[PDB]
């Protein structure tokens, strides 16, 4: 676009959903965070 | 229960949609416009929807001028 | 020039009210004057009265629209000049 | 350590052809503008048309 | 302190450009080789001179132009070479890196094929890291210096006729017979997607100010 | 067909106008690239499509199904 | 006759392609090449002491 | 009666026939070099033809180059670009006369790349030794099949320099000539745009 | 199937040369090392498969950010 | 129709065999004339008139260009009636 | 009176990345800057 | 000019600007249907 400037200035970046979806107050918050263990898998029709 | 509009977009376009294509609505307009230019220049060359005197002129500013209507048309039908 | 030049872009964190309403006006100056008019006769006759009744209603308003569309568009300016304008800068490259 | 050298690597000398295999692709090559299609939806659909 | 480097510098930069933008047949080939050794001589553009006070800092891309200033080297002695080492080893010190623009503008300026060596080995001493781009400059300077001798060889014989043969007629056409990178399949000079061919040609000075004219007036505009 | 084909019927057979450079490639059906099966490929391609037998290198970062044979 | 004038069209086509692609196969071998000698030459320098 | 009556009328009415496609074996080409031979030589006072190659004794540039088949010779070997029929040279302005080849695959290519223009004219500006100031060089690429109006007027026209009156004296027949693009043929001219990150798949 | 090196099964949804996996001669598997993150040693690592699952994610496109400018500034990789 | 001794025409010899100076001709009259009188054949006019003796790749060339021919001048044929009509 | 401009997107987004990407259209040194220049002491130059 | 800016308001005749007038909905059910309805009430009528 060789001239399209003038819309340029008053023109509008769109906005940060990421981490304003990330940063929002969340109820399963922890001071210190934990990863989970492993769940149990299926080990085939002898095992269950 | 709900039909949903969208635009499927591979990651080249980010619009939703265009409106008319102004390529091709400027391209036949311009056609059109040299097609009257053409019609008019042998209208004037045999004066030094067209009726005259003349069958050949007749017929070839007619052909012109049809075309011309025909390429409006498309317009109008866009 | 007398040293190395270095080039930097300025960026303004506010704008004014004065440098606001100049980048508009840089704006209507760019584009057809035809145009300008005729579209803000274009609203100002959809508006009407300015009443809730007196707006036209969609059918009506596509309709107008078509009416103005339809007479600007045999115009040199649009499709011979208007229509090109807003090529990306490679296409004008190819053309050239 | 057998192979250090002062020259740099394959990426600084640019040796390599082609490029990726299908060509311009919006997310690796190219940039990518629009919207994300995470589940697959759009990429299996009929054309109507 | 260095700010005096940096004023002499100045100076320095100023009749370099003096120097450049003459670009006449009043200088000749051996006057702007004795020249340019007056002024690497003048304001002590040795590796010897000591990292502040070292004049090469404050060229700003007076420094490249400067250095292909040097290229066409003149017929005295196998001297020249040094010149061009003495430019290029300062920059390995100051840290500017050469721009594939500069080199291949550098290969463009020469005359002959042993000057061309003369200068990748000059570049291979200065510790320059080969790209692709060194090589294929190189490459399309070769090619560039047999399609002129064949060029000259064409006009000679049409100049004895007054007619041509079909031998210059489809040199004209296909070009080198059996070229390395050759025009009828472009797709092969390329590096990093881009077409490398600056090098297959002479430029005169206004065309190098051309382009970074160019540059600075879509600055000033867009 | 026959209905709307009388119904467009003019009484001179006029001549086809000429478009754009064209308007009339099938388009490439839309796929995303990013999450993907495999890459939607171009038709424009064609040239350098091989067989089921013999295929063509392409979608490198998927495992290649094998024929099945005795 | 008018299918056959077509899948000539095509083959021919498909023909250039791999000619094409044989050039690109050579100057990537080329190109390797060049590499190959950059670090081959640094480490018989070293061999040469 | 009529055939007598078109052979004392139209002279040339074989190279016609031949524009009209209806040398379905070998055609168009050889007529067209004989048409444009013929134009030169009533455009120019001397014409030299030394085999492929047809020259003015003037001094001035008047070039007449027929160079490859571009039919077999773009199938055959060394697949390429640029490949081209004929080169004709009017003095400071190069033109390159190409034939379209029935592929749709393999017009993309024909015409040449433009680092294949800036070699040719500088090349030229070696041997004829014209001045790289001023050089126009040009391509016309002509419907592969038969020949239209249009590109006979832009052939007339530009190519050789002809106002309407010497081309009017010198070739009658073309205000009876009418032949126009078929709708199939229309699209010979527009051109696949391929990017160079593409180069490995498609020509 | 009770016969020992029969064990594998007969999975249709790998990608080599045969329906039945125990006559394959490529890749031999580990009973005991094998499947902490597979389920079942006998099944396609995660890498190979070729029938995905609903919930679960499908493969990662290689690259082998800077082509996201036009999208969420925030958006990460 | 096609006999021994029959040979496909070059231009020349084409120029060569019909040379006749007379005045008055009407184009559109004469073309008329002829094309009428093509109309008027029925299909197997167009049977025997390939040359005897050719190379056969030569005889399949002018098959080609003679079943064109014809199926040019039929197509000019109907319209022609049409027209007419 | 004023208003919050909304920025217009730098390419780049960051000095760091305005080096590396000038730094494809040049080329690297074999050497970093610091040590080109030779000893003051000598190096006698062995095999490894 | 303003006069033409003035004659842009007037509605859509035959004569000036050769268009009909879009009535947008009964274009949009009926423009299929049209050479039916007409064929029914036996074709039009040209009179002078």
């Amino acid at each position: 676009s060789i001239y399209a400037h003038a819309l340029s200035q008053f023109a509008v970046c769109r906005q940060p959903w990421n981490e304003y979806i990330g940063l929002l107050t969340k109820q399963d918050s922890t001071p210190y965070h934990t990863e989970p263990q492993e769940k149990p898998a299926y080990r085939g029709r002898k095992q269950g | 229960k709900l039909s949903v509009l969208e635009a499927a977009q591979s990651g080249l376009t980010d619009y939703f949609c265009g409106g008319l294509n102004f390529e091709i609505v400027g391209f036949e307009l311009h056609m059109a416009a040299m097609l009257r230019e053409r019609a008019a220049a042998i209208l004037e060359r045999s004066g030094a929807c067209a009726m005259l005197l003349e069958k050949a002129d007749e017929r070839e500013v007619n052909k012109l001028l049809r075309d011309a209507s025909r390429y409006e048309d498309r317009v109008d039908d866009a | 020039l007398r040293y190395p030049p270095i080039y930097f872009i300025v960026k303004r964190c506010t704008l004014y009210f004065s440098e606001w309403a100049y980048a508009v006006k840089h704006q209507l100056l760019l584009q057809s004057p035809f145009a300008l008019r005729a579209a803000f006769g274009l609203l100002q006759e959809v508006r009407g009265d300015g009443a809730a009744e007196n707006v036209m209603p969609l059918a009506e308003t596509l309709g107008t629209e078509f009416k103005y569309f339809t007479r600007l568009m045999r115009r040199p300016d649009f499709y011979r000049v208007g229509v090109h304008t807003d090529k990306s800068v490679e296409k004008w490259e190819e053309i050239k | 350590l057998m192979a250090h050298s002062d020259t740099k690597g394959i990426p600084y000398f640019k040796v390599d052809n082609r490029g990726h295999s299908n060509g311009r692709v919006p997310g690796v090559n190219a940039p990518f503008f629009g919207e994300f299609d995470q589940k697959m939806m759009q990429a299996m659909s009929r054309p109507l048309n | 302190n260095a700010y005096a480097a940096m004023e002499l510098a100045a100076e320095a930069r100023r009749e370099i450009h003096e120097l450049w933008l003459s670009a006449e047949t009043a200088l000749e080939r051996e006057k702007r080789v004795q020249q340019v050794a007056a002024l690497i001589e003048k304001y002590k553009l040795d590796p010897s001179t000591p990292r502040e006070a070292d004049v090469s800092r404050g060229l700003g891309d007076a420094f490249d132009r400067l250095l292909l200033l040097c290229l066409p080297l003149g017929k005295t002695d196998a001297k020249g070479t040094d010149n061009l080492e003495r430019l290029m080893h300062l920059a390995g010190r100051n840290g500017r890196e050469l721009s594939v623009r500069t080199i291949q503008h550098l290969f463009a300026r020469t005359d002959s094929f042993a000057e061309a060596l003369a200068v990748f080995y000059t570049m291979r001493r200065c510790h320059v890291a080969m790209n692709m781009e060194a090589y294929y400059s190189m490459l399309y300077s070769l090619q560039r210096l047999e399609e002129e001798g064949w060029g000259q060889h064409f006009r000679n014989e049409y100049e004895e006729n007054g007619a041509p043969s079909e031998q210059a007629m489809d040199f004209i056409v296909k070009g080198i017979s059996n070229a390395l990178l050759p025009e009828n399949k472009p797709w092969l000079g390329r590096v990093m997607f881009q077409d490398r061919n600056v090098p297959d040609r002479r430029y005169d000075t206004r065309d190098f100010d051309e382009l970074d004219t160019a540059w600075t007036q879509r600055y000033k505009s867009g | 067909q026959r209905n709307e084909a009388v119904s467009s019927h003019e009484a001179v057979p006029q001549t086809p106008l000429v478009d754009l450079p064209g308007v009339e490639r099938r388009r490439d059906l839309p796929a995303d690239p990013i999450t993907r099966l495999f890459f939607q490929h171009k038709g424009d391609h064609a040239l350098y499509y091989g067989t089921y037998d013999k295929p063509s290198v392409q979608d490198d970062d998927r495992v290649q199904i094998e024929k099945r044979v005795p | 006759e008018k299918k056959r004038i077509e899948a000539r069209q095509m083959m021919d086509g498909r023909q250039a392609l791999k000619k094409k692609h044989l050039d690109l196969l050579r100057e990537f071998h080329e190109r390797q090449f060049f590499f190959w000698y950059e670090r081959a030459s640094e480490r018989l320098q070293n061999m040469n002491l | 009666e009529l055939v007598a009556h078109i052979v004392r009328n139209y002279s040339q009415i074989d190279i016609i026939y031949d524009f009209l496609g209806f040398n379905y074996s070998e055609g168009y080409r050889s007529s067209l070099r004989r048409y444009m031979e013929y134009l030169q030589c009533k455009t120019a006072e001397n014409v030299r033809a030394s085999g492929r190659l047809v020259t003015g004794d003037k001094g001035e540039h008047n070039i007449l180059f027929d160079y490859c088949v571009s039919r077999e010779s773009l199938v055959s070997g060394d697949s390429c670009q640029g490949i081209i029929d004929f080169l004709y040279i009017n003095g400071n302005d190069v033109t390159l006369i190409i034939i379209a080849s029935d592929n749709p695959w393999l017009r993309n290519r024909q015409l040449p790349h433009r680092r294949q223009m800036e070699g040719i004219a500088r090349r030229v500006c070696f041997v004829l030794g014209i001045p790289p100031s001023e050089v126009r060089i040009r391509n016309l690429l002509l419907p592969p099949t038969y020949l239209d109006k249009g590109s006979i007027v832009r052939l007339n026209d530009i190519v050789f320099r002809l106002s309407n009156e010497q081309s009017n004296l010198l070739i009658p027949w073309l205000t009876n000539y009418n032949k126009e693009l078929d709708p199939k043929d229309v699209d010979y001219t527009a051109l696949a745009k391929t990017t160079n990150e593409e180069e490995w798949l498609t020509l | 199937a009770n016969h020992p090196n029969r064990q594998s099964g007969i999975q249709f949804l790998t990608h080599y040369n045969t329906h039945q996996r125990f006559r394959v001669n490529k890749d031999y598997i580990d009973y005991m090392h094998w499947g902490k993150e597979q389920g079942q040693a006998r099944l396609p690592h995660r890498h190979q498969r070729v029938a995905f699952d609903f919930n679960d994610q499908l493969h990662p496109t290689r690259i082998g950010y800077a082509w996201f400018a036009s999208q969420d500034p925030t958006f990460g990789h | 129709h096609a006999t021994y001794g029959a040979v496909p025409l070059t231009h020349s010899q084409v120029t060569s065999v019909y040379a006749t100076d007379g005045g008055k001709v009407d184009e559109l009259g004469l073309l008329e004339l002829v094309e009428e009188r093509i109309f008027s054949w029925k299909l197997n006019k167009w049977e025997m008139r390939i040359p005897p003796n050719l190379p056969n790749d030569q005889k399949e060339l002018i098959r080609q260009e003679q079943e064109n021919l014809k199926q040019i001048l039929s197509e000019w044929r109907k319209c022609f009636g049409a027209l007419n009509a | 009176t004023s208003d919050e401009s909304h920025i217009t997107p730098y390419t780049l987004g960051s000095v760091a990345a305005g080096v590396q990407r000038l730094g494809e259209h040049r080329l690297r040194y074999t050497l970093s800057p610091w040590d080109i220049t030779p000893p003051e002491d000598s190096v006698v130059l062995k095999h490894t | 000019d303003d006069s033409d800016i003035l004659r842009l308001r007037a509605p859509l005749t035959y004569d000036m600007d050769s268009t009909a007038a879009l009535h947008v909905p009964t274009h949009c059910g009926k423009a299929s249907r049209l050479a039916g309805m007409l064929q029914d009430a036996g074709g039009v009528q040209v009179l002078d």
